[PDB]
């Protein structure tokens, strides 16, 4: 008993299915009238030494399709499902292979042709333009990203000086997370400025070689 | 620097190009641009001719692709305005965005405020403005010669 176990039942009981092939417009009017369930007939003849398979549209979705069967004893195709609660099975084996073609050919070519110019429309082509675009570079006193990024930081203002006694508070709060720290994250850290946060960093803690990316400080104060 | 430089070099050459063009195609505001053009004056001792209406009437027109006539229409309104003294203080573009304002809605090809302050890089209040000054005295701020296909006398009022 596993979420991978599949029923086997098709392959037990032996049950078979056709694969057939057809049209993605036949079939695409199938799913339309998929509601109705009278999509069409399917039609199968068979004599002495012949059989043929054919299928007729309902008049009101058209508004007879000859099937060639193909050999299925040079592979051996099966049928199987995923349900939506997690329970694979096996349907069954192909027994048999049919193609879908039209009976007509010369006004099947006029399809093909409206098929190709409606999948022809999303190529799109480059345009020719009979006047210059004078839009571009349009005169302006100063540049939106320039009067945002001017307002946040006017808004926001310079980082003060907090007091000697809550800076050295933050270092050490900071130096319970890591041992040590890059000075450029320090200040955003600490959010003091850089030659300030230098003056009481360089009182206690040191800066040294190490083998991180960058340069970094060392907090410990002996 | 370099954007002030190229501002500076546009006056040299007798084509003029607006601080709000030059920024436009810089990262550099308009602001700081003035403010490097005259600290470059200053550091090169030179100066530059004063811009005139007619300096614009060209690039203007043709970026509003107006026809011939309306640009010299246009640049005759410009440079009489200036004569007769009707705008007095008011910057050069605005009185060319208002005169080319004035021709165009007088000629078959009528543009906008918006459209001519897009492209001039004026306000329409500015234009509006300037454009109410000499509206009064269109008549003579026209050519003698210039084909009319709306009369003055139906110029916009406002």
């Amino acid at each position: 008993a596993e979420r991978g176990e599949l029923d086997l039942t098709g392959a037990k009981q032996n049950t078979g299915v056709w694969l057939v092939k057809v049209p993605k417009y036949l079939s695409q009017q199938w799913a339309k009238a998929s509601g109705r369930g009278e999509v069409g007939k399917l039609r199968i003849a068979k004599t002495q030494g012949r059989t043929e398979v054919s299928f007729t549209l309902n008049e009101d979705l058209a508004n007879e399709h000859p099937f060639v069967l193909q050999s299925v004893g040079g592979q051996t195709l099966t049928v199987f499902t995923e349900s939506s609660s997690d329970k694979l099975s096996l349907e069954g084996i192909v027994v048999q292979r049919a193609e879908c073609r039209p009976a007509a050919s010369e006004n099947y070519m006029r399809l093909k042709r409206l098929q190709i110019e409606e999948s022809s429309k999303p190529v799109r082509l480059s345009q020719q333009l009979d006047k210059v675009v004078t839009t571009n570079y349009k005169p302006v006193a100063n540049h939106q990203y320039n009067i945002e990024y001017e307002r946040k930081k006017k808004e926001d203002g310079k980082r003060a000086r907090a007091d000697k006694q809550h800076v050295l508070d933050m270092l050490f709060s900071a130096f319970e997370k890591h041992q040590y720290y890059n000075l450029k994250d320090l200040v955003d850290i600490t959010k003091q400025p850089v030659v300030y946060l230098k003056e009481i960093l360089k009182e206690i803690g040191v800066q040294n070689v190490k083998g991180i990316h960058k340069n970094t400080w060392e907090l410990k104060p002996e | 620097i370099a954007s002030a430089c190229l501002y500076i070099a546009c006056r040299q050459e007798g084509v003029p190009r607006t601080f709000k063009e030059i920024c436009a195609v810089s990262r550099i505001s308009k602001k700081e641009i003035g403010r490097c053009f005259k600290l470059i004056l200053k550091a090169l001792e030179t100066s530059v001719d004063l811009i005139t209406t007619g300096d614009f009437m060209s690039r203007f027109c043709s970026n509003l692709c107006l026809p011939k006539q309306v640009q010299m229409a246009a640049t005759h309104i410009a440079r009489k305005a200036v004569e007769l003294d009707l705008v007095p203080g008011r910057s050069p573009i605005s009185v060319a965005a208002a005169a080319i304002y004035m021709a165009s809605q007088a000629s078959a090809e009528k543009r906008t405020q918006k459209e001519i302050g897009d492209i001039a890089g004026v306000a329409d209040v500015t234009i509006r403005q300037s454009y109410r000054l000499i509206y009064p005295r269109a008549p003579d701020l026209f050519p003698t010669d210039f084909k009319f296909d709306t009369p003055v006398d139906k110029l916009p009022q406002l």
